[PDB]
């Protein structure tokens, strides 16, 4: 109809002004200005501990809130939390769905969340009078598998499914407070930003969506890559963000300038990314590629500057300490090592 | 969760009896079990320890070879048999549980209490108050000493504070000499280093009135300290 | 031990307890087949299930001292790819095609054929990357109907190319051979085709001679006679 | 001087061309060389989530045990035979001994550990690791003790008659204990690769696919190649053995011609790192690779 | 009937996102430089500390 035609026409005309005024700002390149600095030597990283008793495949985990204690996931459908000093096992929680793909530990370390491929989202206690885990609060509501969940605080969580949308939760009363869509493509990661007001959600479309969680409206949308993309997480400053995708590229955003910074990407890498992480500084990028092996990047020079081979297979979960004194990644081949 | 216990009673210096308690309102199978011997108008020590699954026992050097601890998971009952009993055999008996991993506080729950009459290096724990007159409203300061040094490489300081009220178990207050426990206020704290240990209390109510012991966990045999009474 | 504190030895025996009560529980699962079923929608996937019955859809039976767990996936209704990897590990999977379905014409295009859509799916899942030595069985569900259906209207609708007796034997030589010529290994893959009976026995049958078959080969492989 | 009146009695004293001996020491050296290499191309690769690499690498380790002992024993047992003193070549027949108890009982360890493989109908594996060091340990422990028993007593020395002419301090009743455990080994490994064919077969039959044809018949010509090439080898020392029973003084001449049946022996230790490593695809691959 | 209310759902998005406010490239460049520059001090990963205060150092055994 008429009315169709004039109204994509309006559309079309604000994405031309919207490109116009981004490109009106790009008076400089960040590699211009990181010219200067002198590039960091060579990362070297060796493992001081190795976590095993996992029987199938590691998809998710996370780092406690004392740089302690951490959480792991796997495929055989049991939750082991892990003394990193010691090794030693302090919980093992069964799953009543052996399918997972995603785990979170709370900050106050007192829950516990897991879910995923179940169209639920399973909290767990962890200081109980009876000095066993059970569980809570299960979240439903969801029509795909959900891809990550992160705790806003010890009553509310976000989470982010397949079906393009993205909810807040309500643990005491476990009912929807807050709907995120907009999306086309399923949403595979998110992060949150330090002072838990705004976060991030990365997509299939090949496009990145900047939320408010008090207002529960987009506020910015980023896009620039070709194909899917896997991972997503704020820098420490919390203006800026790194994406992961499956085209074998790594790019750097930014919030006050929506342009693109940097892409991380070489001739010889063909592999996608699975995990991406920062350090306590920002200085260094640790970026999982799923060619058995982890990639370390210099955020200001976008130069390689080390690589962890220690895994046999996929490596698919990674984190860093709060701290910023170790790190682990999980594989594929159910094995957790700590590198420093 | 509670603790109850049964089998006691009056034996003659000649004969054999046995102690049993019931566990219920939690994971019976995955708690330590304790045995603390309390003589009646003296102090109170530790009798005997059983691990989870019955991996380790440990038994007092005042009568090792003489007591026998079982446990028995599927029943939730633990057992303890004595087979000669002498005449320093008399006083009353508590159950404690006590759960082992990184930020657990062991010695949470101390059961009830049985009572049991008969006819007629280590380190060690002192106290030299043993009774101070005080006036509610105002800061209480209770004292523990030691003979050796508590603090462990890892740089844990295993010291137990608890209070014992009139014609009531024993409640933990302060684990590990730092850590505050479950369902207390807050005026209770506990601060020390080296050999010397203090408790500290800011404001002083009615119900604050008891017995304060201080005990070493570093290495068995676990040793308590004197009896410290407080008046109102 | 000899470092170690009271309270860390006690650590220790929990984390062994642990380790422990995960290796009984680890042993107990790797007993058991896991199979997938796939279908292309209306084609009788469902009265399958009720055949041998006893987001994502578990189904555990036993047959013969041997315990089946069955995964129904269909109404996940996201992208494939992303989440198909997960069944990587599975013994064999399970396939339904409806024979009956090639005078129907699909609701979204008049032009394309239902019997089409599950040709090309069959296809896709196939010649997967993650499924390069899986076992597939075929069921073609619905074959009482494809009798009647064959005299009023002949096969030719949905096969231009295809000259035959128009009896029910021929025509279903012929569709069976076109869905078996959809596999591009031939050397690594063994695909198996069954008409499904009124009868559940011989249904749950052919499923258990079929998986007996793919344990033995799998287990030539690992002791490395074969 | 017990060995020249023990070996007048038989006699080999009487009576008592460089070719040979060199061809016997460059054989000697092949034989170490391959099973050197199949040691380590075993050792090369870390990913030891199978049991096959245990056995394979026992196996290799036993048959370079025996080819370094078979040497070593034709090195000293050229001409100074009369100058060793007899418990210098009751270790040097020990040796040999244990070397071919450790290279035989390999072979009956990995059928055991196939035919419980394939016995039991397990979807995935267990992962446990018991059955591979009990076998390797009781298999060890078989070897050393037959070896051992010999010197620890049963002899001939005070007693002329009651010994082989072969080996002439040694009772032929040990002789004949080891013909009784060899045989029974035998007929338990052919036992046990017979076992396994009819079992596939019977489960192929019942769905009729070109593959599983193809598959029965690979089976049949490894297990029947496998079978063959065991018995042929071995055969002919324990025939000659139970001649040498069954024979007496100075009756059989060919008797004196033990060498060429013991090279036969050695002849299969040489080859059965071959069947057993490039049989199949993954130690083959893994074989070609590195 | 309802293609024009998606129509004008997705312009009227288009209005917010494009009434932000933006900044310079190189003003955005120079905070992510200088952020790094501070808190590199207490960067464990980025400095190699000594081994007497790492708490994740292995011992013999
Ligand atoms: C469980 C059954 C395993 C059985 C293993 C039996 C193995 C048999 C091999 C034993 C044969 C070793 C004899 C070796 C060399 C002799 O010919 C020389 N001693 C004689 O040479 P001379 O003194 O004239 O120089
Ligand atoms: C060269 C000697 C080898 C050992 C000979 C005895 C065989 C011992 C191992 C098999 C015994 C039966 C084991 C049944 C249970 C199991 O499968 O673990
Ligand atoms: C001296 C001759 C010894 C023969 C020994 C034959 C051993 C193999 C045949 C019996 C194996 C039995 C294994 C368990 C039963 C089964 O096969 O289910
Ligand atoms: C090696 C010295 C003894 C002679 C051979 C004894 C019999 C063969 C070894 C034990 C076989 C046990 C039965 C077959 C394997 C099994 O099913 O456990
Ligand atoms: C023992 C030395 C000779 C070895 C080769 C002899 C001839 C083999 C003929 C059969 C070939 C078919 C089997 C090939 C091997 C396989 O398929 O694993």
């Amino acid at each position: 109809g008429s009315e169709l035609d004039q109204l994509r026409q309006e559309a079309e005309q604000l994405k031309n002004q919207i490109r116009d005024a981004r490109k009106a700002c790009a008076d400089a390149t960040l590699s211009q200005i990181t010219n200067n600095i002198d590039p960091v030597g060579r990362i070297q990283m060796r493992t001081r501990r190795t976590l095993r008793g996992h029987l199938a495949k590691i998809y998710a985990m996370h780092w406690g809130t004392d740089s302690r204690l951490l959480v792991s996931a796997s495929q055989d459908g049991k939750l082991i939390i892990w003394d990193s000093y010691t090794t030693n096992k302090v919980h093992a929680i069964p799953l009543r769905s052996s399918w997972v793909m995603t785990c979170a530990y709370a900050p106050s370390g007192n829950y516990v969340a897991c879910g995923g491929l179940d169209n639920i989202c399973s909290i767990y206690n962890l200081k109980t009078r009876e000095g066993n885990v059970r569980v809570s609060r299960e979240l439903a509501g969801h029509t795909g598998y959900l891809s990550c969940c992160r705790f806003l605080d010890d009553n509310q969580i976000v989470t982010s499914s397949g079906d393009t949308t993205c909810a807040l939760w309500d643990i005491e009363t476990g009912q929807q407070t807050t709907t995120f869509t907009g999306h086309t493509g399923d949403v595979m990661s998110l992060s949150l930003a330090p002072d838990t007001r705004l976060f991030v959600s990365g997509a299939c479309d090949a496009s990145a969506k900047l939320w408010d969680v008090r207002e529960g409206m987009c506020r910015q949308t980023f896009t620039g890559h070709e194909s899917d993309i896997n991972a997503i997480c704020f820098f420490p400053n919390g203006n800026a963000f790194a994406t992961g995708s499956d085209d074998a590229t790594c790019r750097l955003f930014d919030l006050r300038a929506d342009q693109e910074l940097m892409t991380y990407s070489h001739d010889n890498i063909i592999c996608g990314i699975t995990s991406v992480s920062f350090s306590k500084s920002g200085r260094l990028l640790l970026a999982g590629y799923d060619d058995f092996n982890c990639n370390v990047w210099d955020a200001l020079k976008a130069d390689r500057a080390g690589v962890l081979a220690g895994h046999d297979n996929r490596v698919s979960c990674l984190g860093v300490t709060d701290d910023g004194m170790a790190v682990a990644t999980g594989s594929w081949d159910s094995f957790l090592k700590i590198w420093n | 969760v509670q603790l109850v216990e049964s089998g006691g009673g009056l034996v003659q210096p000649g004969g054999s009896r046995k102690l049993s308690c019931s566990a219920s309102g939690f994971a019976f199978s995955s708690f330590g079990m304790h045995w603390v011997r309390q003589a009646p108008e003296k102090g109170l020590e530790w009798v005997a320890y059983i691990s989870s699954g019955s991996g380790t026992i440990y038994y007092a050097d005042t009568v090792k070879g003489r007591f026998t601890i079982s446990r028995d998971d599927p029943k939730n009952t633990l057992f303890l048999q004595m087979t000669s009993l002498r005449s320093e055999d008399t006083a009353m008996y508590y159950c404690v549980r006590s759960i082992y991993y990184y930020g657990s506080s062991p010695f949470d729950f101390w059961g009830q209490g049985t009572t049991l009459t008969v006819s007629s290096s280590d380190i060690v724990m002192t106290q030299a108050t043993s009774s101070v007159p005080v006036t509610p409203g105002e800061s209480v300061s209770i004292s523990c000493r030691s003979s050796k040094s508590l603090l462990h490489s890892n740089g844990n300081t295993y010291l137990y504070w608890f209070l014992q009220r009139p014609g009531q178990s024993p409640q933990l207050l302060i684990y590990r000499m730092s850590n505050l426990a479950s369902g207390v206020p807050d005026r209770f704290s506990g601060s020390g280093s080296g050999t010397a240990f203090t408790l500290t209390i800011s404001r002083l109510e009615a119900e604050d009135v008891g017995v304060y012991y201080c005990m070493q966990h570093l290495e068995y045999p676990l040793t308590f300290g004197a009896g410290t009474k407080l008046e109102l | 031990g000899c470092t170690l504190s009271a309270e860390d030895k006690a650590a220790v025996e929990r984390s062994k307890m642990i380790d422990r009560n995960l290796r009984e529980d680890g042993e107990k699962a790797a007993r058991e087949v896991k199979l997938l079923l796939l279908g292309a929608g209306e084609s009788g996937k469902s009265t399958i299930v009720k055949q041998m019955k006893i987001g994502i859809v578990e189904t555990h039976f036993t047959f013969k001292d041997l315990h089946f767990k069955m995964f129904d996936v269909g109404g996940q209704r996201s992208e494939r790819k992303k989440w198909i990897h997960c069944f990587e590990g599975v013994t064999a999977i399970i396939f339904c095609v409806a024979l009956s379905d090639y005078d129907l014409v699909l609701a979204e295009d008049e032009e394309m054929n239902r019997m089409h859509e599950s040709m090309k799916l069959f296809d896709s899942i196939c010649n997967n990357k993650w499924f390069t030595d899986t076992s597939i069985i075929l069921f073609l569900n619905k074959k009482d109907l494809f009798e009647e259906k064959i005299k009023k209207s002949p096969l030719t609708i949905c096969y231009p190319e295809y000259a035959g007796s128009n009896t029910y034997e021929e025509a279903a030589a012929y569709i069976q051979c076109q869905f078996e010529d959809l596999n591009k290994r031939k050397d690594t893959k063994e695909i198996y085709t069954h008409f499904t009976c009124a009868t559940d026995t011989k249904n749950v049958q052919f499923v258990f001679d079929a998986v007996t078959d793919v344990i033995i080969k799998n287990n030539l492989k690992d002791c490395g006679l074969f | 001087e017990t060995l020249r009146e023990h070996y007048q009695y038989v006699g080999k004293l009487a009576g008592r061309s460089t070719l040979t001996t060199v061809l016997f020491l460059v054989i000697c050296s092949f034989i170490v060389l391959e099973n050197l290499m199949v040691l380590i191309a075993i050792w090369k690769n870390n990913k030891f989530h199978n049991r096959m690499y245990f056995f394979i690498g026992n196996l290799a380790l036993c048959d370079l045990l025996a080819g370094i002992a078979y040497k070593v024993n034709i090195l000293m047992s050229g001409k100074k035979t009369f100058s060793l003193s007899p418990t210098v070549w009751f270790l040097r027949e020990g040796s040999m001994f244990v070397a071919l108890g450790a290279s035989t009982c390999s072979l009956l360890a990995i059928a055991i550990e196939r035919h419980l493989t394939m016995i039991k109908m397990r979807p995935y594996d267990a992962n446990k690791r018991h059955r591979v060091f009990l076998l390797i340990g009781m298999c060890w422990l078989i070897a050393f003790t037959l070896g051992a028993l010999p010197i620890l007593g049963w002899n001939c020395l005070h007693n002329l008659p009651d010994c082989s002419t072969i080996l002439p301090l040694y009772s032929k009743k040990y002789i004949a204990f080891c013909i009784s455990i060899f045989t029974a080994i035998l007929v338990t490994i052919v036992i046990l690769y017979a076992r396994i064919y009819f079992l596939v077969k019977s489960s192929s039959r019942k769905v009729a696919n070109h593959n599983n044809s193809e598959r029965s018949m690979a089976l049949l010509r490894t297990v029947v190649i496998v079978v063959s090439v065991f018995i042929a080898c071995w055969s002919p020392l324990f025939i000659l053995f139970l001649i040498d029973v069954a024979c007496r003084v100075q009756a059989c001449p060919i008797l004196f011609k033990a060498q060429w049946f013991i090279v036969l022996a050695v002849l299969n230790s040489a080859m059965n790192p071959v069947i057993y490593t490039l049989a199949s695809k993954e130690m083959r691959r893994a074989f070609f690779r590195l | 009937t309802a293609s024009i209310a998606q129509a004008r759902k997705l312009v009227e998005q288009l209005k917010m996102e494009a009434n932000i406010d933006r900044i310079k490239v190189s003003k955005a460049a120079a905070d992510l430089m200088a952020y790094c520059e501070a808190h590199a001090k207490e960067d464990p990963l980025l400095t190699p500390v000594p081994a007497s205060e790492n708490p994740f150092r292995e011992k013999k055994f």
